[PDB]
This record gives structure tokens, C-alpha cells and sequence, in this order.
């Protein structure tokens, strides 16, 4: 019973961590794409 | 080889019962946030 | 001169964005490591 309660708490923590990884990773990918677009714009603007 | 095995089976049975008893007391004493980061508990689960 | 000033402001914004991305990426990596440790602990608890 003690092990089962600890396991349930661990499972909840793991699920929250996985959700954070899915969210933080998605945010990082979006930021990287935006940064690449900004860099291309700067490269074009600099040439002009 | 038989006699050594029988002595090994007795030894292993005493070590297993110590590990189970060590796990129950370690889980109760350790906090739910500490259990996830506790190195001793991760090592203990591998040994078992 | 106006174009150069705008380019400099854009570059400063890009550097700030890169720093935010770097720290955000390191936080995401730490979260992923914590999630993996939690998953290993959960697997051990389930086996027990």
C-alpha cells in the first residue's frame, strides 16, 4: 500500500514533467523558427 | 556446488528481506518531492 | 542612419531572444532529465 501511494505520486509528477517538456519543447521550436525568420530579414535588410 | 548454492540461497534470502524492510522505512521517511530526486531509492530499485 | 539604428535595435532584440531561448532550452533539458528519473522511479515502484 505504501509503495502504491508513492508510485501514484511519482506517476503524477512524471505526467506533469512530460506535459512541461511537450510545452517547453514546442515553445523552443516556435522561438527558433521566429529567430531564423528574423535573421533572414536582417540579412536581406543589411544587403539593401 | 550444491552445498555452496544452499548457503548462497540462505544468504540471498536474508539480503532480499533486508532490502524490502529498508525500502518501506526509506519511502515513509523521504518526502514525495525528495523521493523523485533521491539517489538511494533509484539505486535500491535496481538492486532489488 | 535611420535604417542602421533600426537594424541595431533589431539585433539587440534578436540577442535578447537568443538568450531567452538558451535559458529556456537549458530549463527544458533539466525538466526532461527530471521526467526520465521520475519515469525510472515509477517503473521500479510498479515492478515492486
Amino acid at each position: 500500500n505504501i509503495l502504491a501511494e508513492t508510485q501514484n505520486k511519482v506517476q503524477g509528477l512524471q505526467e506533469e514533467l512530460k506535459v512541461k517538456m511537450v510545452e517547453v519543447n514546442k515553445q523552443r521550436e516556435e522561438t527558433d523558427i521566429l529567430i531564423e525568420k528574423v535573421g533572414k530579414e536582417s540579412a536581406l535588410a543589411e544587403e539593401e | 556446488a550444491k552445498q555452496d548454492l544452499v548457503k548462497k540461497q540462505n544468504e540471498y534470502a536474508v539480503t532480499l528481506d533486508k532490502l524490502e524492510s529498508d525500502l518501506l522505512q526509506s519511502l515513509s521517511e523521504a518526502d514525495p518531492a525528495t523521493i523523485l530526486d533521491n539517489t538511494e531509492l533509484i539505486q535500491n530499485l535496481d538492486k532489488t | 542612419a535611420e535604417l542602421n539604428a533600426r537594424v541595431n535595435s533589431l539585433k539587440r532584440q534578436l540577442e535578447e531572444a537568443e538568450a531567452r531561448k538558451m535559458i529556456v532550452e537549458q530549463d527544458a533539458a533539466r525538466c526532461q532529465s527530471r521526467l526520465s528519473a521520475a519515469e525510472n522511479l515509477v517503473n521500479g515502484l510498479a515492478g515492486e
